[PDB]
């Protein structure tokens, strides 16, 4: 009485094609449980139908044939979680892909867990410094916040994310454990050589130590690409639920949607708007709701997400683009026009927002950039309204004079994340009018000179602004003094 | 009755009953679960099998699992002991403060008030917001709609109205969060408390809350509005009070339905929507209403997919409103908040017979000039401004200043504008515009009119700018 | 194993087996035919039936016909004896020169190199083409893509590159003609013979040719890329060789996929394409890559349908390249060749730390002025230049001179330009563009810059224009 293959805990493949197995049997499987194929290939139980189980396959279905035995696992899909993963490159299921040995994982976590409710969280209040003036000054990001990076191909979306990961050494190399931020970088649909390029740079910046990289690339099965985000999320909640701080980049959520769309159509689920499943909003809401700030009652830890979405022809009104803009706590919109024009980052002031506002900003920063955002918005308008110097008054000549100078200061190169006090020093100079008489073309050069001066000579003012976290009345006076005088010697 | 689960595909679960088939709308409870899972019966497939929508996650369900017919549609705790509390789609407290000990329970599904139950009183409801008041006045007991694409101001606008109106309101308020951001229900709850609208120690709570956010399965999202609305109907009928209903965002109810629609076996209507969109919206919107028994003042946020106001959903909702505030990313983009579109916002009380001719002539006066300027915009763009008649370059002037005088620093967006929130009284509004239109400020600079409350601040700001 | 043909629809042949069902991807040989007809298994429909894709026309097949499991996937002759030979999807010679006598055979379906196998060295590959070199430089062992609507310059650009790069390359080359014109295969083969890269006398050929053109049934077009690809993989890993891989056109592989997809019975995705579009591009594109074992510099022409770059096919291809050359009908129609869109082409090497800041600053300099000209164009369009600012008119002058200086005569296009092909050295490009930017030629006329190599020739042309 060989009773190893009863149809309650095992089944047999009725048919297989395009990564979808229609398994017979599996009478006791649970929706969303993981199953195993004779070939050591894992799959996931998505459709539990009267006469069959629709199984999505986490790998090449070429090794699966009609008749194969499929075995339950009794477990709803999960993955390795914890500090062991830092500095490692894993696939969408947790397996290492840096051929640097097994992960020493002691904890596991379901990839699909609902986000903490109302009661367990507290308003986002601690800054999450990117290192990018434009961002940290105009569209501030706090911990527990979800801020979207969106724009066409090549407008610089990933860069924002890398600079951010790199900027975190400051605190991670420090003492304070509350200021530390562990990062997670999920590649989806991307190309292996690009990721390999990516993890190299991170290594060269001495950032891998605090980063985990979940990779679900271009040739990985649709279901791996699909899962990848939830997988990476779960690794971030480990830190979030243990009073630690995590930052996750979903690069990008566009390719995942495609994966979802594919997986979903191959299951024969009727296509919806634009060919995607009627629940693509849900696909991303469920995920991004998980980035959150827990109250002290739950460890005070947090998860901050920076999902990426690719627009086409800079059209942000597009259905997917708006679907995701309506989930996150703001967006950073990058335009190719601005980029080519010299404005890098190509952040579009007017169209980007932060729903957290200044609550995610240090007082030093709030002090200097409190009204700048709506000022630049109003500047872009009149700058357009006078692309014909229409008998323009002074209030608007002053508006155009600040607008241009401030625009130059928000410019920034790559890989050189600035420290908060450094940002405050340079914005200060502009916002206060000390630069209204310098020539726009000069501004970039001046900022390198000025910053040099204060960093070298004046670290007492930098350390105080940084420390007090505010701009006291004397600091504000020591600063006025430095800028005006250096400026003069500078314009000799 | 006891049925078994025969198929699970997402939020849709098919159940087979041996004897006694639960009627459509009935709620069934799945046996064997750490948490309460309710399934609403959606259809009778035949063969004593019903197709249902899950009110929560379907993970771990098994074919063959047991399901008991509860014998009635989802019923929730309704009454005064709901005030100051936070409820679920299915009526469970989610605030960790214990049971909700109501005398009665109500089914979230119910018929809308009959035609002979309608009321036609029309009283302006002043809000303190220049634009709304001036051009698209809200009406007490009326149906109000805030239309807007992602991130243009729907919620903040709902936030400042709670402050400028809900806060003084002598009556209850019900705020139903439908498919919106969890972070947001936590911001509001704690704000209600810090301002005593919610009292955790006594019975002075003047607001009940119901939530079915974006982290929920379609099913929950297709019903929270019902739960929310049901709580509100109680205070309207059984107590006869003046209710204030806030829903953010009702589009989510309709997106919820479109998300399971295909699994319900339906040919899609246009734009992907389900073929029953309008009727689904109708039987709901028709309950959100003032009657002779009580009064409801509903403020509903309405999402606009792809920013397209013609999208079957936003498009289908206009007919259910008495006043509409249409927000626009093109306005917002310029830094003009609130980003209301002055030429696409309307109110059923913008009638000389109701607000008066001074109110009316100003409003229309402001709209003509903004329209007049809209038309010229594209043209002076290319052909420039020299050739324009001094008569026409004055309307460009006044328009650009009005465009600004219409912005205002909200008290709930100081974190955004870096400006103290201003609330302007209806007469300060009418007058301010009357004067701009009258040529009484053609000397001050436009910028003086941007982000200010009353016209006097525009005059003061001119000086401050004077240098 | 012997199965029987149960159904036939175009290129989708369903075969039933009684004992021993072949795994997916296995090649079956249909029995009773004048020529070879290979069927590639695609899926197990259950009931001991397999749905397959024919590799040649299916006319004549009959239900109940016998089919034999080959026991493996399409396998093809791989090694140096393929050099100088023309071969089929299924690896048979089609150059009427006998059998390709190789030691080994490789199967066209392989997995992509692993993460740990990846490389990250970034070396610039100079081509002698001004626009490419200056603005979206290619890279050794990198992945290049030339996007182009019908008749814009994709093939001419591949030819010129074959000339300028392949010709003096130490190492092998593989040209894979996918879904294109047969005459072109013929034009190339004979040309290759002539310049001696193909030698029918000695073993000195440096090129292997694989073709599955516009006349083949969908399945052939759907697999030849894999076939050219495999040939290239052999030189890379089995000989640690530096390869060059040219494909015209990789869009055809995806199109082929869309042709059979309904037949495989799949609900279509957007624009009628197959729901498996991205993964199909993916497991294929991911083998076209440099690794620690060998280098593959690959240039792929990407046909853009109806000129729509938002088309699922081209749209999904951007993510696989390191450098892209987007060709434009609008530019072509102005007479600028190559019709490269300067504000739409990019290259992951356009980094100061790789091309040097001199290069990086001229490059961004040129784009900024063309971007600026681009915004003035709307107004220039109704009202011309009159109303323009003296300053604005100088950007316009410079932009129109930079735009013309980006064009250049290709040897390969001499019959059409009426001019002798030019190859400009990088430093000559960086320079010539500096000066233009710098106002050192604001006196010359635009026409002086049109169709020339080095700037020095632009000055001359100006004298001749007098």
């Amino acid at each position: 009485a060989d009773t190893s293959v009863d149809l309650e805990e095992t089944g047999r493949v009725l048919s297989i094609g395009d990564g979808i197995a229609r398994v017979h049997g599996l009478r006791n499987v649970q929706a969303e449980e993981m199953v195993e194929f004779s070939s050591g290939l894992k799959g996931m139980s998505l459709n539990l139908e009267p006469d069959n189980v629709g199984v999505v396959v986490f790998g090449n279905d070429k090794l699966i044939k009609e008749g194969d035995i499929v075995k339950r696992t009794g477990a709803i899909v999960d993955v390795p979680v914890g500090e062991e993963l830092l500095g490692r490159v894993v696939d969408a299921l947790g397996n290492a892909i840096d051929g640097k040995g097994p992960i020493g994982s002691k904890a596991r976590r379901r990839v699909g867990l609902k986000a903490p409710g109302i009661i367990p969280r507290i308003s986002v209040r601690e800054p999450m410094q990117t290192g990018i003036k434009a961002v940290d000054s105009l569209v501030p990001i706090g911990r527990g916040q979800r801020e979207l990076i969106i724009g066409d191909r090549q407008t610089g979306k990933t860069s924002i994310a890398i600079d951010t990961i790199i900027n975190q050494k400051r605190f991670n190399d420090g003492t304070d454990e509350k200021k530390k931020l562990y990062c997670i970088y999920v590649a989806i649909g991307q190309k292996r050589s690009t990721v390999a390029q990516l993890v190299k740079r991170l290594t060269d910046a001495d950032a891998m130590k605090y980063t985990i990289v979940v990779s679900a690339t271009a040739s990985d099965a649709a279901p791996l690409q699909y899962l990848a985000p939830y997988s990476g999320c779960s690794m971030g909640e480990y830190f979030r639920d243990n009073g630690k701080h995590a930052l996750i980049i979903y690069d990008d959520l566009s390719k995942q949607a495609v994966a979802y769309r594919q997986m979903s159509l191959l299951l024969r689920r009727p296509p919806g708007r634009e060919a995607y499943p009627g629940d693509v909003f849900y696909l991303h809401s469920r995920l991004l709701e998980r980035a959150a700030k827990m109250n002290d009652a739950f460890g005070g830890g947090s998860l901050t997400a920076l999902p990426v979405i690719e627009t086409q022809a800079g059209d942000v009104s597009a259905y997917i683009p708006t679907n995701v803009i309506s989930i996150t706590d703001g967006q950073i919109f990058l335009e190719t026009e601005l980029f080519y024009k010299g404005i890098r980052p190509a952040i579009n002031v007017g169209l980007s927002v932060s729903r957290v506002g200044s609550a995610a900003q240090t007082r030093a920063m709030k002090q200097v950039a409190g009204t700048m955002k709506l000022e630049l918005a109003q500047y872009r308008e009149v700058a357009a309204f006078a692309q014909f110097g229409s008998d323009l008054d002074a209030a608007t000549q002053q508006l155009l004079s600040r607008g241009v100078r401030l625009t130059e200061l928000l410019k920034q190169g790559q890989y050189s994340p600035m420290a908060i006090e450094e940002q405050v020093a340079v914005i200060y100079a502009g916002v206060r009018g000390y630069l209204d008489k310098l020539e726009p073309s000069k501004i970039t050069k001046f900022e390198n000179a000025f910053l040099s001066h204060v960093i070298s000579q004046h670290q007492a003012l930098l350390s105080k602004i940084r420390t007090d976290g505010k701009i006291s009345e004397e600091s504000d006076a020591k600063l006025k003094e430095i800028v005006t005088n250096f400026l003069a010697g500078f314009e000799a | 009755t006891t049925g078994r689960i025969v198929a699970v595909i997402g939020a849709v679960v098919d159940v087979q009953f041996d004897e006694g088939l639960p009627p459509i709308l009935n709620a069934l409870e799945v046996q064997g679960r750490e948490t309460r899972l309710v399934l609403e019966v959606a259809q009778h497939l035949g063969e004593s099998t019903v197709r249902t929508i899950a009110m929560d996650g379907t993970e771990g369900l098994v074919r063959g699992q047991k399901v008991l017919d509860s014998g009635a549609p989802i019923r929730i705790p309704v009454g005064p002991e709901t005030l100051g509390r936070i409820m679920n789609v299915i009526g469970e407290p989610i605030d960790e403060r214990g049971p909700i000990k109501t005398k009665q329970f109500a089914a979230i599904h119910a018929e809308a008030p009959e035609f002979v139950e309608m009321s036609v009183e029309q009283e302006i409801l002043v809000t303190g917001i220049k634009v709304v008041d001036l051009l698209a006045p809200y009406a007490k007991g009326g149906k109000i709609g805030l239309f807007g694409g992602a991130g243009v101001g729907k919620t903040v606008l709902i936030m400042e109205l709670i402050n400028n109106v809900a806060k003084a309101h002598g009556g209850y308020s019900v705020f139903a969060g439908v498919g919106e951001r969890t972070r947001e229900g936590n911001d509001l709850y704690h704000e209600m408390i810090e301002s005593g609208v919610i009292n955790l120690k006594d019975a002075t709570s003047k607001v009940a809350l119901v939530y079915g956010q974006m982290n929920e399965p379609p099913g929950a999202r297709a019903r929270v509005a019902l739960t929310g609305l049901t709580v509100a109907e109680y205070f309207r009928d059984q107590e006869g009070q003046d209710v204030l209903l806030f829903i953010d965002n009702i589009f989510r109810f309709t997106q919820a339905g479109s998300e399971v629609s295909a699994l319900l076996g339906r040919i899609p209507s246009a734009v992907g929507y389900q073929p029953t969109l309008a009727t689904d919206m109708g039987t709901m919107q028709e309950r959100i209403t003032t009657t002779k028994k009580g009064s409801i003042t509903s403020v509903q946020a309405i999402y606009v997919p792809a920013d397209d106001l013609t999208d079957p959903a936003p498009a289908t909702t206009f007919a259910h409103l008495d006043a509409t505030t249409v927000l626009s990313r093109a306005i917002a983009e310029l830094g003009i908040y609130p980003a209301v579109d002055p030429l696409d916002s309307t109110s059923r009380i913008m009638d000389p017979n109701i607000v008066g001719s001074e109110h009316y002539d100003v409003a229309r006066g402001v709209q003509k000039i903004l329209q007049d300027y809209k038309s010229l915009q594209d043209i002076i763009a290319i052909l420039g401004m020299d050739e324009l008649s001094e008569e026409d370059k004055l309307t460009v002037s006044r328009a650009r200043k009005i465009q600004r005088f219409l912005s205002q620093p909200f008290q709930v967006a100081e974190v955004f504008t870096g400006h103290l929130g201003k609330l302007v009284p209806l007469k300060e509004t009418i007058k301010g515009f009357q004067q701009i239109l009258a040529g009484e400020y053609d000397h001050l600079p436009e910028q003086a009119f941007y982000m200010v409350g009353p016209i006097e601040e525009a005059v003061a700001k001119a000086d401050k700018l004077a240098e």
